[PDB]
């Protein structure tokens, strides 16, 4: 209610919608200059236009949120814990703890006497607070057993029940996940997929949507173009609004006012074509020890669909969001053809 | 008085004109059986007294300790009467009551059974140990030297032997009667609860007679009454008076009965 906007606002907001370009202006538009791997930003405003809403008041059944979650992982040097930082500087429910940063307790339950009243009380999470919100998260493999079979619960449930020796508690809770889990060495070892690297199950590893890879650029030619621009960028000491125009903060509507008055539905689109190849794409049955396609990516892909029909703002879905759908996915999904 | 006597009357026309067990009934007996014993726990049964004279459910609980006295003061003009030889063990006499319809579940009294017949059971938890009380009002005159003779209150009237003088006094360690004590702390059980919350709980006080019979993690059943403790500092309050609860005895079963236990039928 105290964000609620002017209508000559729109003609700024629907004028940057009104171009194609959009898909790529504000994935270039997140940082403040860092012009390497673009390529995943424009998957990561799937999750700033924080996805879509087929409410379940309907018939009560089942609770297929449009659940996204979707992760990074790769060296220490890329700037994950500086990205995120600066994230925790865009997004609104910005919260930032990480791996070994709270235990699972350490994100739920925080109960504890209290002199202000002077009396025992049940009390707080983390989680929680963050309904609909993000968490930035880092150094993910370091967190006890006990918490990262707490996120099972959300992650496929969505829900959270609590019972302790005081209150039985069933609150409500629900988020969109990031992460910038690292290994137990310096670098990924090839020969050695993620599939066994990072410390998680044999298909709970890819039970996430698509963990978009992450490395060092292992080439010395990118080293200089960064090295002269981004100290330039310090040396100047101010920007300047070039092609891709920086808008101040009539950007920022554009994220704002795109949560609420917007409902993507399906008409034929986005359904057939895996439904054609259905055949060659699940002949999955060959394998030694590996992971592959499942009838649950559909769900998902349904999920990103919607969320690139979102951002354009097509009421009804886009079909050309399928594509980048399929090239997001297929990016990283034969990473160990082996 | 004419019908406030009838009471022990009754109790006397009772022991032996109500019959069970095809003849000669049991408190004609029972009470001898426990004279031998040097007891001083003989015990009634309710179901017996609807049986001979309902009258005594409603004239009970307008004052139950009345009832209790009115109870014991018949024991003892009948044993001390007929076993004049005993007055030397104890002198000293109550009843016991094991026969109710009904058992209160914890979390289930308030205000509205005060004062009254109740029958409940739980668990034990810790508690005190064994500590012995006072009896009577006796003191010591101290401007006089005498003492200003036998009398939850204080008396201190001003008749005495000292010229019916002496506001002061002090205070004997002997010559005044004693009385056992202790306490204990009634638990629910971890069957019988709301299904995994924190349990409630009420202590209780019994008395001399009844001491080393409890023990911590036990089962349990008594009649008990439920007390009301006068004042816990009535002033200006808190956002309620601090107030509090207890519960007394009179008669305990225990469940699990680890002793040579069931009286005897007659055949
Ligand atoms: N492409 C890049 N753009 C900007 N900074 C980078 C890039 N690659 C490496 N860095 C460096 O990485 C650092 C941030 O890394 P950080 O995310 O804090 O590491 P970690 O998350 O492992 O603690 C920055 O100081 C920056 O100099």
């Amino acid at each position: 209610k105290d964000h609620i906007f002017p209508p000559e606002r729109v003609e700024l907001l629907q004028l940057l919608a009104k171009k194609p370009d959009i898909y790529d202006r504000l994935a270039r538009a997140i940082a403040p200059s860092i012009y390497e791997n673009d390529d995943i930003k424009k998957g990561i405003l799937l999750q700033l236009f924080g996805g879509t809403k087929k409410k379940h008041a309907t018939l009560g059944r089942q609770n297929f949120r449009s659940e996204i979650h979707l992760l990074l992982c790769g060296d220490p040097g890329t700037s994950k814990s500086q990205m995120l930082q600066y994230v925790f500087n865009l997004v609104p429910r910005s919260q930032y703890t990480s791996g070994r940063g709270s235990s699972a307790v350490g994100l739920t339950a925080y109960v504890t006497k209290d002199p202000e009243t002077r009396q025992l009380v049940l009390q707080t999470g983390a989680l929680v607070l963050a309904d609909n919100g993000v968490c930035c998260i880092d150094e993910f493999d370091k967190m006890n057993d006990s918490t990262r079979s707490v996120l099972h619960e959300v992650m496929e449930q969505q829900t959270l029940s609590i019972a302790k020796a005081g209150i039985i508690c069933q609150l409500n809770a629900r988020t969109s996940i990031l992460a910038a889990a690292n290994p137990a060495e310096s670098q990924w070892n090839k020969r050695k997929n993620i599939i066994d690297n990072v410390q998680l199950p044999h298909t709970l590893l890819s039970r996430f949507d698509l963990i978009f890879l992450v490395l060092d650029p292992q080439d010395e030619i990118f080293d200089k173009r960064l090295a002269s621009h981004l100290v330039s960028l310090y040396y100047v000491t101010r920007h300047e609004e070039e092609d891709t125009m920086f808008d101040m903060s009539v950007l920022r509507d554009y994220i704002a006012y795109a949560r609420e008055h917007l409902s993507p539905t399906l008409s034929d689109e986005a359904q057939q074509r895996l439904i054609q190849a259905y055949v060659d794409m699940r002949k999955v049955g060959a394998g030694r020890g590996q992971i592959s396609a499942y009838p649950r990516q559909l769900e998902s892909l349904i999920r990103l669909s919607e969320a690139h029909a979102k951002v354009r703002l097509s009421n009804q879905v886009e079909l050309l969001d399928v594509e980048e759908a399929w090239r997001l996915h297929r990016e990283a999904l034969k990473q160990s053809a082996t | 008085l004419g019908p406030r006597t009838e009471i022990a009357n009754r109790f006397q026309s009772f022991l032996r004109t109500f019959v069970d067990e095809r003849g000669a009934y049991t408190y004609r007996d029972r009470i001898r059986r426990m004279c031998e014993q040097n007891m001083s726990s003989f015990v009634v049964s309710y179901t017996d007294l609807a049986n001979k004279e309902h009258v005594l459910a409603y004239f009970l609980p307008e004052a139950p300790f009345q009832m209790l006295e009115i109870f014991d003061k018949v024991a003892k003009d009948m044993v001390l009467s007929i076993f004049p030889t005993y007055e030397r063990v104890t002198t000293e006499i109550h009843v016991r009551i094991s026969e109710l319809p009904l058992i209160e579940e914890l979390r289930t009294f308030r205000k509205l059974h005060l004062n009254q017949l109740v029958r409940t059971l739980g668990v034990v938890t810790a508690t005190t140990g064994v500590l012995p009380q006072l009896s009577v009002i006796k003191y010591d005159c101290v401007k006089c030297g005498y003492v200003l003779g036998p009398f939850n209150t204080e008396i201190k009237p001003g008749s005495c032997p000292e010229c019916q003088s002496t506001g002061p006094f002090s205070i004997n360690m002997e010559q005044t009667l004693y009385r056992n004590y202790q306490k204990i702390t009634l638990q629910e059980s971890p069957g019988r609860i709301p299904a995994g919350r924190i349990p409630r709980s009420k202590d209780v006080i019994l008395l001399a007679d009844l001491c080393d019979q409890c023990k911590p993690g036990d089962e349990l059943e008594v009649t008990g009454i439920y007390t009301n403790n006068y004042d816990g500092s009535l002033n200006t309050d808190q956002g309620f008076p601090v107030f509090a609860t207890v519960i007394i005895a009179n008669h305990v079963v225990v469940k699990d009965s680890k002793q040579v236990v069931q009286s005897l039928t007659d055949e």
